């Protein structure tokens, strides 16, 4: 796997796609509070586990 | 139509006897998978018979079967 950290300051490494768990949800679909989701980050490309 | 196994519901007869199911399809696109079998007509309840409208989230519906005619419902499991 691919490491995951805290960083204070952060970088591109912080940028977490959002995207639907559910087949019922699609892209551009408000995110509603209670959903489950899948957090993918964008450049490593594997969502976090 | 259940998107969780993206699949149409549809009645269709087996042995002898009318059975809901969903319909498995090869086709890439699972939408474009239309049968005359599964098309259901939507029946607002209301207290007039010949009375229809629109429906409402607190409402009661019914859900009928184009080709056959009969209504969805629910009944004791064998198992
Ligand atoms: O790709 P092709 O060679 O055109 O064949 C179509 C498709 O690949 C399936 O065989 C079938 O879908 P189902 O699995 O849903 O039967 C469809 O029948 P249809 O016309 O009844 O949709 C065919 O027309």
């Amino acid at each position: 796997a691919m490491r995951v950290t805290l960083d204070a300051t952060g970088n591109e490494g912080s940028w977490l796609f959002i995207q639907p768990f559910w087949k019922l949800r699609s892209n551009g679909d408000n995110v509603v509070v209670g959903d489950k989701v899948i957090l993918n980050p964008v450049n490593a490309g594997q969502p976090l586990h | 139509f259940h998107a969780e196994q993206e699949k149409f519901l549809t009645c269709d007869e087996y042995k002898g006897k009318l059975q809901v199911f969903l319909r498995t399809t090869l086709r890439q696109s699972a939408t474009s998978a239309t049968s005359s079998n599964a098309l259901w007509e939507v029946e607002v309840v209301h207290h007039d018979p010949c009375r229809g409208g629109a429906g409402h989230w607190n409402g009661l519906y019914r859900f009928k079967h184009l080709a056959t005619g009969n209504y969805l419902a629910a009944e004791e499991n064998p198992s």
